[PDB]
């Protein structure tokens, strides 16, 4: 996360770290959506241009974390994966359309002060809140700058959703309805973005109707990190919810 | 899921984090 | 750069 701040303790208790077993390293962010299911970006698990194709046994999830590198004894919980599900129409060849995946844990994780699931949006919450200018929050342990470096603890940044024509005009990539973009404009006097290593983590909004946090987006892509005139692109979770529900109903 | 999105150390105790108000202030719909 | 995690998780 570029131009963010340290998270408060328990500020993002749905935050998940995807951790490679060997070598031991950060792979991606992710989020907890129930006691058995974790949501992330497909490109965290499958990205052939970069020779990325992880299987279940390659990875661990670490839940309840704050420090990036520490083993947070008596706080974090480490879970093994039972199965990965990547969206069948994920488009890694062109534009990262439908950049979404689910991971089922081998055993349910116990909730605590530090471990708690985020809500997935309903149609009405999505319609109300996914509007230009409305701000969401992005969290992760990814790099602090595009070129360098890396944070001691989880980072947090609040960013406004951007008008779709501005998103489209910022890139040569074809933007789809399964994406939205967020970030400040050059003239706006504030900045911030996701970066490498933040992939797969959540873009959340706090509903003013029921005071619950909803995951509206997944950290997907950006041309660099925090570049003037570029924006971060997020998977539109609500638009892909029917698939989420089909997977959980069939395999949960 | 019935309890989703309510943080033990914040909403469940009626404590606000230091920047959540920035999000609320950006939400025009439904005022 | 990461602290070793307990061996139980790597089995
Ligand atoms: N090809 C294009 N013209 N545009 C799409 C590039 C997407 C790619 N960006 S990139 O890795 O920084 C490479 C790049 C940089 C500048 C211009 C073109 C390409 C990217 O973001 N990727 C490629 C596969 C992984 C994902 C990623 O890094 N996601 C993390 C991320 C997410 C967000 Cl929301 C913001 C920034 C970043 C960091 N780039
Ligand atoms: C990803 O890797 C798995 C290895 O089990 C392989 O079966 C699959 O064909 C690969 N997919 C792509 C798109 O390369
Ligand atoms: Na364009
Ligand atoms: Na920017």
């Amino acid at each position: 996360i570029v131009e963010g701040s340290d998270a408060e303790i328990g500020m993002s208790p749905w935050q998940v770290m995807l951790f490679r077993k060997s070598p031991q390293e950060l792979l991606c962010g992710a989020s907890l959506i129930s006691d058995r299911w974790v949501l992330t970006a497909a490109h965290c698990l499958l990205y052939p241009p970069w020779d990325k194709n992880f299987t279940e046994n390659d990875l661990l999830v670490r839940i309840g974390k704050h420090s990036r590198t520490r083993y947070e004894r008596n706080i974090e919980k480490i879970s093994m994966l039972e199965k990965i599900y990547i969206h069948p129409r994920y488009n890694w060849r062109e534009n990262l359309d439908r950049d979404i995946a689910l991971m089922k844990l081998k055993k349910p994780v116990a909730f605590s002060d530090y471990i708690h699931p985020v809500c997935l949006p309903d149609r009405e919450t999505a319609a109300s809140l996914l509007q230009a200018g409305y701000k969401g929050r992005v969290t992760g342990w990814g790099n602090l700058k595009e070129t360098w470096g890396q944070p001691s603890v989880l980072q947090v940044v609040n960013l406004p959703i951007v008008e779709r024509p501005v998103c489209k005009d910022s890139t040569r990539i074809r933007i789809t309805d399964n994406m939205f973009c967020a970030g400040y404009k050059p003239d706006e006097g504030k900045r911030g973005d996701a970066c490498e290593g933040d992939s797969g983590g959540p873009f959340v909004m706090k509903s003013p109707f029921n005071n619950r946090w909803y995951q509206m987006g997944i950290v997907s892509w950006g041309e660099g990190c925090d570049r003037d005139g570029k924006y971060g692109f997020y998977t539109h979770v609500f638009r892909l919810k029917k698939w989420i529900q089909k997977v959980i109903d069939q395999f949960g | 899921e019935a309890d989703c999105g309510l943080r033990p150390l914040f909403e469940k105790k009626s404590l606000e984090d230091k920047t959540e108000r920035e999000l609320l202030e950006s939400y025009i719909d439904g005022r | 750069d990461f602290e070793e995690i307990p061996e139980e998780y790597l089995q």
